[PDB]
């Protein structure tokens, strides 16, 4: 009831799960991609494994 | 009513690759 003490209101809740194996990504945040380069030594990141 | 397994029934532990190593 609208009436009721604030923690015996109502509350939504969400629970995130992250199935963060060590496979095929499918879900990415919002991050470009550059060019693949080859024989040089450079800084990457691919999926997040840095 | 039986029969033996022998070695059967292995299974890939993990989605990664690797080569030439004895994983425990």
């Amino acid at each position: 009831q609208p009436t009721n003490g604030v923690g015996y209101q109502p509350y939504r809740v969400v629970v995130l799960s992250f199935e963060l194996l060590h496979a095929p990504a499918t879900v990415c945040g919002p991050k470009k991609s550059t060019n693949l380069v080859k024989n040089k030594c450079v800084n990457f990141n691919f999926n997040g494994l840095t | 009513a039986y029969t033996n397994s022998f070695t059967r029934g292995v299974y890939y532990p993990d989605k990664v690759f690797r080569s030439s190593v004895l994983h425990s």
